[PDB]
């Protein structure tokens, strides 16, 4: 039954052993042995090969069939004799999207010296060679062998051991032969390929695809590819009022989709999701442990929303009441969650805030109406399409001529119809009679169209018909919670923020929705996956909390020294040690005072006003904000006047006191950060790149030396014909992005003193200080950009940005909606381009899209400026100079301001040097629709020489110098 | 007859965020048609759901030659390329298509009725899109106003100097011709006019009869939200109900395609009760729906209104083949 | 709504910095910009800012004499309110209300209904430009006279009706119609602040132009005869009129002294720009029938609404702008009757 399929799909998963790639003759027998008392049958391996053959790699297991007048070969063992196999070199692998080809150094290290490059069946000098050979191979299986034969030791239930396995056995493994051999032993051997002929892919990405083919095909199901979006996001994300409110509807959509995601993957298995890929993903561990099978390991932070809005899944269904089954039950867990947390709400925050008013009467006839509008929020899409089982029967020339006819059978437009004819020649430009097309051969075509079917399908709504009365004062589209009559509304509110002044506020009058984002932290410690993990709340309440991150003169931050306040961090640092203690017990007497005098009230709890010694806001910290009591009260969350406190005016002393304290701090800690960097980036052309457009042509993903040795027609082809990705290339692909927004992204932020808020995929929305954001931001991009990171896979891709530096004040829907712009301007022109914005208090606004590496040598020329090395009066004559300037004086009045206004000629050369190398990268917005000029400045290149060529030079070179005064203005800006 | 209402001024409409004293940055939001009803209402009111019916609103530009500009269909992709949906019976799915790609981009812009006329058969020319930028932009006023903390910014609607806002009526309901009335937000007021109705609309009411015998003898009929509209039964949902169809002839509905953009949000004061309308969705304006239909058009006139609120203005929708 | 309207005229004593803008391309602090033309403005939510203070002030005083008689407030509201009235009295008194006659006219304060009138946008009429003959001139912009065209027609509409139609000319980057003492004596061409332009002959734009600022600005013009007007008024190009715009107004350099050294401070330096003196502004006044709150019997009607509006507000010398201190602001107001 199920055991029987989980089972089955354990032997899917080992069909290859690990080490298959060390000797390809005895790779079968291997597997079996690993598998132990588990090793499959005869026409159950005959139907895993099957599977393993139509999956991906097609690009090898339909090349490995290379007959030139042998059978090609790339192994370990090297002894294959030549007069059948006439073998190539030693495995390699390559990149899955950029082609980059690393070698194995250290597994042939470990590996016999042999004196020949190749050996035959039964020459001489060979007997000492095999012996080592079978030895370190004998090592290997027993080391495999143990770990395996521990996994099915401790787990009874097949499908926690599956599972168990799926998540655990790489790790597991490349551990005890890191303990054995080497460190970077393991990490080489655990990265080897599948299919050596072409190793763009891992061996354990080919068998989780191998896997997932296997489990969608398995019992006569049909395997279709489903993909899922739960949208609204943006407009969900942005209604917020405090970084709290932002940060609870990024966890709360995080947790909805991996919601969906695990009952998918409890359903089916946890490799049949392709995007994103959930080994390692902090959310799938904390559901292991929810699911008792593995104990969370607390290695990586779960506070980070670390799961995309979208997934896609590849499984089996026997008909389409089945997947309508499937979208139901999905629909239901989420629906079920949501009902939770609304149950949650009503009879923690509002029974508990109105227990004995006649209000909660009023309102208790309302409760269905709020919870079916809080259900019916969100969209969510669900939409399969079934893989075609095109008729492969017959001939092969037949075959591919059939699967060619059904292609053009679509009437798809011709060029991606041209691309998978192409494609699809290319795979029968090879010489081997049992060569046959397979179902997953236009596995692209069906991800496309079936993104295509998702963006239309999402588009429908359906949403109720709520009654009249006053909206939600957060959201501003939703009636608040008893609504119904204004005297009521504000008698309920009123009282519930008495019972929670912690979360609300004196006006604060949300819906469902809004009231649930915002009691969202103090509930997910008893939501399913939790309760178990351990500080999944972040400690960060106010956008202005980051903002202070950033660090002082003195090698220490506002953030730190507010931490010391409340007492939670001591400080080390003597020299400065008596002034911070005075201060902070100033500030501990004020709110002493102040707690005192709201206690006599009798309006709030104890227990909230017991621990204002700690959770005060800190904002107390800007001077400005201490002008007077009821500007201190306000800034604390009360209000005065509704308190009746504005006519206190006894505690002046102790205002003034502070604020001189204040003031003897700023002398030597320089004055409160007031701005912070909110930084969202996303994948560039993604869709394109998953497309096969972007993807580079077959001979990179192959091995190097086996084009020549190759026939010649297929040569040519995989010269010319681009590769299109497939179940075990789009897993590693997946497996890329996974490590990236992963393993990376939350380090170098939180080396960067930002705050990581979403790093879902290849998407990233983080909240830094202005010191680091330019900094983080190339770092992120540079990351992003690589391919290969020690041993590890990165996406090898570019990302536009979009950093907004506005001020604290500022309301945070209205920052995050013009970041969003920020970043859309940076994808309409010329993508691979940050665009710096700067929204100061007052309302101005600045704006720059330029280069990723434009970013340095403006900091160099903003921190000349601010080290007073260079006057800053050379940024307005440039700035009234670019309106009429040329590309034929430009270097002469560059040099002749620079030399004027500098300290010396060096200083004057540099700024010169940093001006003309800077000023090329960046992008511009002519009246005409031009997005050739953006690509052009996009890389680096002859552009120079095609500006010449180009007929509006002369507007693109002063936009180009214009950007760039503005963008170094910002930086400016933000340094001093 | 058309209400041509050129604003001496910026327009600001108010989106459903509240903005009294904390969300002080108040953006801005196409007007939707039941301010400039209400409008109309009260200018009739000053004269002598409304008794009257308003058919809609468009925005216009008077250069020289007198055209309506009607919101850019999602039918047209960002080179002017129409989009069309042919079904797979292999896959059993229907996507979109464009003939360049199965993926594209809507045009956001505008189009005129001289484009209406030919849009409706299945092309568009260069010259009938307009741009955005060339009949609005987005000025935002910073810094208007114990009041260190009032400051607020604002973004209003800037027409340029030859643009402004028709709305369209029904022949008959005459009123007062030349004036001003106040319309938006923070207190503004346009200098509105009444004009014949254009030879734009005679010109595609003259050349209803060739498109609708199009539209019944091949079988496929395409119909545009020039105005948003409420198409909810109960609740507010997007799906066509096939009901909906039935008023126009349609004896049988085979597939229905529909493509458009997020809905819009909204409500109003009820100033009978002094309280907030209850909230509303609808489906963006320049949406689209594909149907195949069987057996065939009996209407006189080449728009229909759909939904609810029809007489504010909403559910302004045109009968085109594809 | 806002049966009738009023028309409005300013006139930059000294110059005038009010409000920013988004921009903020080069000068720290440019003034209100409108965002199609790029034409300096006035927004009418700040104009009304300091008309309503202005009228405020002088309830406190009690000069807004109606019909030729003075006008009590504190009498008025208990006259037309009593009960709370007393309350009333001492509330706007505590400064947490408004004089009761203001706020018919002007709206209420922050703590019912609406102000009877609305405050247009200031649009530009004159720009002045240094010239080389005539030391300064009144340059404007055809669509300037279009736009003055259209708003102009809602108050007087009927002879300034006929002549408002007549005003439609075509004018290329380089050709000027200018008034006598703007003309190089020989050379038949005009130059303003570099730029050198050549006069097109005509007889009737200039002379239809200042035909309606005296039908709606009096006699006198704001101080100064209006024949000694007529003579510097030089139409030029769009491209001209906007470019002039942005760049000859007044970018004032402004930095803060320390006493302790008595040089500069580090980092406080900045430029702000302002509007140049002798600018004719104009903003529509709409005004409409108040809301029936039991009000007074001598603001009753619009008619009766708009004259007091007129009468105490003409020949005016308010501020506008946040330079005051710095004589930057005052401007001379004429209502047009
Ligand atoms: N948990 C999350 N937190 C923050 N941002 C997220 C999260 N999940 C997704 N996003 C991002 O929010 C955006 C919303 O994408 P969405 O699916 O709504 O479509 P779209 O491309 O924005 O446009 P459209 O609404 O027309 O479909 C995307 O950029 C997505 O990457
Ligand atoms: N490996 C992946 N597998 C499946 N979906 C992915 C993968 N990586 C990203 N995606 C999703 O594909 C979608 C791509 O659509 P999107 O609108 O973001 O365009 P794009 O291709 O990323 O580029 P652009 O924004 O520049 O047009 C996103 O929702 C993203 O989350
Ligand atoms: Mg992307
Ligand atoms: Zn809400």
């Amino acid at each position: 039954a199920d055991n029987e399929f989980w089972l089955n799909k354990i032997r899917a998963f080992f069909h290859d052993p690990p080490d298959k790639s060390f000797e390809l003759k005895t790779h079968e027998r291997r597997a079996s042995f690993i598998l132990g008392e588990l090793k499959p049958s005869k026409s159950l391996k005959r139907i895993i090969k099957n599977a393993d053959i139509q999956a991906s790699s097609l690009q090898r297991v339909d090349l490995e069939k290379s007959i030139h007048k042998k059978e090609l070969k790339s192994t370990f063992d090297r002894i294959h004799n030549t007069e059948k196999y006439e073998y190539i070199g030693q495995p390699i692998i390559r990149h899955p999207v950029t082609g980059e080809i690393k070698e194995y150094g250290t597994i042939l290290a470990n590996l016999p010296q042999t004196q020949r490059e190749v050996y035959d069946v039964d020459d001489e000098g060979k007997e000492d060679y095999e012996e080592q050979f079978q030895e370190i191979l004998s090592r290997i299986l027993k080391i495999e062998k143990k770990v395996f034969d521990d996994f099915k030791n401790r787990y009874s239930d097949p499908k926690d051991l599956y599972i168990s396995l799926w998540a655990f056995y790489a790790e597991k493994l490349k551990e005890a032969l890191e303990e054995e051999f080497s460190a970077s032993f393991a990490e080489e051997f655990v990265n080897l390929p599948a299919y050596t002929l072409s190793p763009d892919h891992t061996l354990f990405d080919h068998a989780d695809a191998t896997s997932a083919i296997f489990g969608a095909e398995i019992d006569g199901k049909k395997p279709v590819l489903v993909l899922f979006k739960i949208s609204p996001v943006q407009k969900f994300i942005a209604d917020a009022r405090k970084e709290k409110d932002l940060w609870a509807a990024s966890h709360m959509l995080s947790t909805l989709t991996f919601k969906a995601i695990s009952f998918i993957a409890d359903k089916f298995g946890p490799d049949v999701v392709i995007y994103p890929h959930l080994r390692g993903n902090p959310f799938f561990h904390a559901w292991l442990h929810s699911k008792k099978i593995w104990e969370f390991s607390d290695s990586h932070s779960l506070k980070i929303a670390s799961v995309p809005n979208k997934f896609l899944a590849l499984v089996g269904v026997s008909d389409e009441k089945e997947l309508n089954n499937l979208r139901e039950g999905i629909r239901n867990e989420i629906e079920s969650f949501l009902a939770d947390l609304f149950d949650k709400l009503w009879n923690e925050v509002i029974v508990g805030a109105l227990e004995h008013s006649d209000a909660l009467k009023h309102l208790g006839d309302k409760k269905e109406i709020h919870k079916e509008i809080l259900l019916k929020r969100f969209t969510l899409t669900l939409s399969s399409l079934k893989i075609h089982d095109v008729d492969v029967s017959g001939s092969k020339e037949e075959a591919y001529e059939k699967v060619k006819d059904f292609v053009r059978s679509l009437g798809l437009p011709n060029a991606i119809e041209s691309k998978y004819l192409q494609w699809l020649d290319m795979l029968g430009s090879v010489e081997a009679s049992n060569n046959r097309p397979t179902k997953y051969d236009l596995y692209s075509l069906y991800y496309e169209i079936l993104t295509v079917l998702n963006a239309i399908e999402s588009t429908h709504f359906d949403k109720p018909a709520e009654p009249a009365g006053y909206k939600c004062t957060l959201c501003g589209e939703h009636l608040a919670i008893g609504g119904e009559s204004r005297e009521m509304m504000e008698n309920v509110w009123g009282k519930i923020h008495k019972r929670w002044p912690s979360h609300l506020r004196s006006n604060e009058r949300l819906c469902a929705v809004c009231a649930v984002k915002r009691f969202y932290p103090k509930f997910i410690e008893t939501l399913d996956i939790f309760e178990g993990v351990g500080k999944v709340v972040p400690d960060i309440e106010s956008v202005s909390e980051v903002a202070m991150c950033r660090r002082t003169k003195h090698g220490i931050t506002w953030k730190e020294v507010y931490d010391y306040l409340r007492g939670l961090k001591n400080v080390d640092d003597e020299k400065l040690l008596g002034k911070l203690e005075n201060l902070k017990h100033s500030v501990q007497t004020l709110i002493n005072n102040v707690k005192s005098e709201l206690k006599s009230r009798k309006v709030y709890p104890e227990e909230f006003l017991e621990g204002l010694n700690r959770n005060f806001s800190n904002e107390i910290l800007y001077s400005e904000r201490l002008r007077d009591f009821n500007t201190l009260l306000d800034t604390l969350g009360f209000d005065a006047a509704k308190l009746g406190l504005d006519d206190v005016k006894n505690y002046e002393t102790m205002i003034s006191e502070l604020r001189e304290r204040l003031s003897e701090v700023y002398k030597m800690l320089g004055e409160p950060p007031k701005y912070y960097a909110i930084l969202m980036m996303d994948g560039d052309e993604m869709g394109k790149l998953l497309s096969g457009e972007k993807l580079k042509t077959a001979e990179h993903y192959l091995h190097s030396a086996i084009l020549e040795r190759v026939s010649d027609a297929l040569r040519v082809k995989a010269k010319t014909v681009r590769r299109l990705i497939t179940p075990a290339a789009h897993s590693s692909i997946s497996r890329a992005l996974k490590n990236f927004s992963v393993n990376h992204v939350p380090d170098v932020v939180r080396k960067g003193n930002g705050t990581l808020i979403y790093s879902g995929g290849d998407d990233v929305l983080v909240l830094l200080p202005v010191d680091t954001a330019f900094d983080v931001a190339t770092e992120l991009a540079m990351t992003f950009s690589t391919s290969w990171n020690g041993w590890e896979m990165l996406p090898g891709n570019k990302l536009s940005a979009g950093l907004l530096i506005v001020h604290y004040k500022h309301p945070l829907y209205d920052a995050l909606e013009k970041t969003r712009e920020l970043l859309q301007k940076a994808k309409k022109l010329g993508r691979n381009a940050i665009a710096v914005g700067l929204l100061k208090r007052s309302g101005s606004y600045y704006e720059s899209v330029v280069n990723f590496e434009t970013l340095e040598d403006a900091k160099a020329v903003a921190n000349l400026l601010v080290k007073e090395q260079v006057s800053p009066r050379i940024i307005y004559e440039l700035l009234n100079f670019a309106d009429v300037i040329s590309k034929e004086f430009l270097h002469q009045l560059v040099k002749y301001e620079a030399v004027r206004h500098s300290i010396d000629k060096n200083l004057a050369e540099e700024f010169q040097s940093v001006f003309a190398r800077g000023h090329q990268g960046v992008r511009v917005e002519l009246e005409g629709n031009d997005e050739e000029i953006n690509k052009y400045i996009s890389d680096g290149a002859n552009l120079e020489t095609f500006l010449d060529k180009y007929e509006k030079a002369v507007d693109v070179i002063r936009k180009q110098v214009r950007g760039f005064l503005n963008l170094v203005k910002i930086l400016y800006e933000s340094i001093r | 007859m058309i209400l041509v209402m050129k604003p001496y001024d910026s327009l600001l409409f108010r989106e459903p965020r509240p903005f009294d004293v904390n969300n002080h940055v108040a953006r801005t939001i196409l007007p939707l048609p039941q301010t400039l009803a209400g409008a109309v209402r009260s200018a009739i009111y000053v004269k002598y759901e409304p008794e009257f019916e308003i058919l809609g609103h468009f925005f216009y530009r008077y250069d020289g030659k007198f055209e309506l500009l009607v919101e850019s269909p999602h039918d047209v992709t960002q080179n002017l390329g129409l989009v069309k949906p042919h079904r797979i019976d292999k896959l059993g799915i229907t996507i979109l298509m464009d003939s360049e790609g199965i993926k594209f981009r809507p045009f956001n812009g505008f189009l005129k009725f001289s484009g209406l006329i030919d849009y409706l058969q299945g092309r568009i020319a260069e010259d009938s899109v307009v741009e955005r930028q060339k009949i609005f932009k987005k000025e935002r006023r910073v810094g208007i106003a114990t009041k260190e903390e009032h400051f607020y910014q604002v973004e209003m609607l800037r027409f340029s100097d030859d643009c402004g806002i028709a709305v369209w009526v029904e022949d008959g309901v005459d009123f007062d011709d030349e004036g001003i009335l106040g319309v938006g937000g923070e207190r503004r007021f346009v200098k509105f006019e009444k004009r014949e109705e254009p030879e734009c609309i005679t010109n595609l009411r003259s050349k209803w009869k060739k498109i609708r015998d199009k539209i019944n003898e091949t079988g496929r009929l395409k119909i545009y939200l020039a105005t948003p509209a409420i198409l909810g039964a109960k609740g507010y949902s997007s799906k066509l109900d096939y009901d909906l169809l039935g008023d126009i002839g349609i004896e049988r509905v085979r597939s229905v395609n529909f493509i458009g953009g997020k809905p819009v949000i909204f409500s109003g004061w009820d100033f009978v009760t002094r309280k907030p309308k209850p909230t509303r969705y609808a489906v963006p304006a320049g949406s689209v729906y594909f149907v195949e239909f069987e057996g065939e058009v009996k209407l006189d006139m080449p728009y229909l209104k759909l939904g609810k609120l029809t007489k504010l203005g909403y559910g302004l929708c045109f009968m085109g083949v594809w | 709504m806002f049966e009738k309207a009023v028309v409005f005229g300013l006139y930059s004593i000294t110059p005038v910095h009010a409000g920013s803008g988004a921009e903020l391309s080069v000068i720290a602090l440019p003034i209100q910009r409108e965002r199609h033309t790029g034409f300096p403005v006035i927004w009418g939510q700040s104009l009304k800012g300091v008309l309503r203070s202005r009228f405020r002030q002088l309830e406190l005083d009690e000069k807004i004499e109606v019909e030729s008689q003075k006008w009590k407030w504190k009498e008025k509201t208990k006259e037309v309110l009593k009960e709370k009235a007393d309350e009333f009295i001492k509330k706007v008194e505590e400064r947490k209300r408004d004089p009761l006659l203001t706020e018919i006219v002007f709206g209420p304060a922050t703590d019912e209904h609406a102000g009877a009138v609305s405050v247009g946008d200031a649009k530009i009429l004159l720009f002045p430009v240094r010239s080389a003959k005539g030391v300064f001139a009144f340059v404007t912009s055809p669509i300037v006279i279009q736009r003055l065209k259209e708003d102009f027609e809602l108050v007087s509409e009927i002879e300034l009706k006929q002549i408002l139609s007549r005003f439609k000319v075509e004018l290329s980057n380089n050709e000027t119609i200018a008034g006598n003492a703007l003309i190089l004596n020989g050379e038949n061409k005009v130059i303003l602040e570099d730029i050198v332009l050549k006069v097109k002959s005509d007889s009737n734009v200039i002379e239809n132009l200042v035909e309606v600022l005296k039908t709606l600005f009096g006699d006198n013009f704001f101080g100064k005869p209006i024949e000694s007007i007529k003579e510097r008024i030089a139409i030029v190009s769009d491209d001209v009129f906007k470019s002039f715009t942005r760049f000859s107004t007044e970018i004032v350099a402004r930095v803060r002294i320390d006493a302790e050294k008595g040089t500069v401070a580090r980092g406080g330096l900045w430029y702000e720009e302002f509007l140049p003196s002798d600018t004719l502004m104009y903003s529509l006044i709409a005004v409409g029938s108040p809301k029936k709150e039991n009000l007074p019997k001598e603001v009753d009607n619009t008619q009766k609404i708009v004259n007091v509006l007129k009468v105490t507000f003409n020949n005016a010398f308010l501020q506008i702008g946040g330079d005051e201190t710095v004589g930057k602001g005052f401007v001379k107001v004429r209502a047009g009757v």
